[PDB]
């Protein structure tokens, strides 16, 4: 990668660390639970790096 | 005065000639927050000054450190010379035996810079062979321009602070995409 | 038995379809942000295009 | 960690996973 | 602070349209949405005359 | 051994006869 764009890319979440795991503790495990009838995950980007 | 977070000057490559060709603030990875309020836009000029540090950084740990930037040719010492090893030849033939077997009758079928090594195809009259040893490498060393890899390295983006700020004689001139360093002086017929 | 020469003349259709050239090394999908479109050489200089 | 860093990154960690080293199909 | 930032190049009709294809077919009708997707005939546009 | 072999170079003489440096490939319409 180039570590001088990799502020504007974390940022963005254009290629950042998987929104599972940047959320806070308390909303991925909210969001877990209630996916069955109040989906969040397209709220969200995850990003995906060659 | 100016922004102390300015945009970089991110330094384009004409690789023909081999050397650069100006810059020019990058307006292609800007983002727009002026749609946001007073904390947004401040965490976006936080990434955006990290972002010159990592830059000012990088220089000093990989950018050859010069009293001019972009010179208008590179010393044979500050460019990347491909150095092969020296390249070793198994001789076939054998010089003298061949022409003693010749004169016979024998009706045969199927500065110094060299270095005549015996291992002691082949053949059967004699037991003879020779290696030479030969340097692969130009004659003399390249000087010229850099190169696609080796300018990737040179020319980082260079963070501008404070840009134009008294003495016109001494504004990066080489940031001007038709500026000759030699002169002194913008050329073109244009 | 009456079958007077001829000549062959090929073509094709593609409806409903955009022209693809991805920007990787390999023309593969192996991620979302491209290899090529990440190396130093293209994310920390300018270049032209024609 | 070379042989998996040949692996996309789906945001931190690897795509590596459910071994599928297959190849038995047949008739039957 | 307006929210929505439209440029003039983003095709915003465009990408909806590929991207109600990528979810699901659209070989089926909704009446609500008037998603009818415009479809020539599969043979007119290649003659087949046998 | 590791003698060194040099060229052989037609002889005008006792001199080998080398020659100049003619590696020129330039023609150039223009």
């Amino acid at each position: 990668a180039t570590p001088s764009m990799m502020p504007q890319w974390a940022y963005m979440h254009i290629a950042g660390q998987d929104a599972s795991e940047y959320l806070s503790p308390g909303l991925v495990q909210f969001a877990r639970a209630t996916d069955t009838y109040f989906s969040l995950g397209n709220k969200f980007r995850n990003p995906t790096v060659a | 005065m100016s922004k102390e977070i300015p945009t970089p000057y991110m330094w384009s490559y004409q690789p023909q000639m081999g050397l650069a060709a100006g810059a020019s603030q990058d307006y292609s990875t800007r983002m727009n927050w002026l749609s946001a309020g007073p904390s947004m836009i401040s965490r976006v000029n936080g990434v955006r000054s990290h972002r010159n540090q990592i830059l000012l950084e990088q220089a000093a740990v990989t950018s050859t450190p010069r009293a001019k930037l972009n010179p208008r040719n590179w010393p044979s010492t500050l460019v990347y010379q491909e150095i092969p090893g020296p390249t070793t030849v198994l001789l076939p033939r054998d010089a003298l035996a061949e022409v003693r077997m010749t004169n016979s009758g024998v009706q045969l079928a199927g500065v110094s810079s060299s270095i005549g090594l015996r291992p002691d195809g082949r053949s059967s009259f004699t037991p003879n062979q020779a290696y030479l040893t030969l340097q692969s490498s130009s004659s003399e060393p390249r000087s010229g321009g850099i190169g696609t890899l080796q300018f990737v390295e040179e020319f980082v983006p260079s963070v501008y602070f404070n840009p134009f700020s008294g003495s016109p004689g001494l504004y990066p001139d080489e940031f001007i995409p038709n500026f000759d360093a030699v002169r002194e002086a913008v050329d073109g017929y244009d | 038995q009456t079958a007077v020469p001829s000549v062959t003349q090929k073509k094709f259709l593609c409806d409903r379809v955009m022209w693809r050239i991805p920007f990787s090394s390999n023309f593969m999908s192996m991620g979302a942000l491209t290899d090529l479109g990440q190396n130093m050489l293209y994310a920390n200089s300018a270049h032209a295009l024609d | 960690i070379n042989f998996a860093s040949l692996a996309p990154r789906h945001g931190t960690r690897p795509f590596m996973g459910t071994w599928n080293e297959i190849g038995t199909s047949q008739l039957n | 602070l307006n929210a929505v930032v439209d440029l003039q190049d983003r095709n915003t009709e465009l990408s909806y349209q590929l991207l109600l294809d990528s979810l699901g077919d659209r070989t089926r009708y909704f009446s609500m949405w008037n998603s009818a997707v415009d479809s020539y005939d599969p043979d007119v546009r290649i003659i087949e005359n046998h």
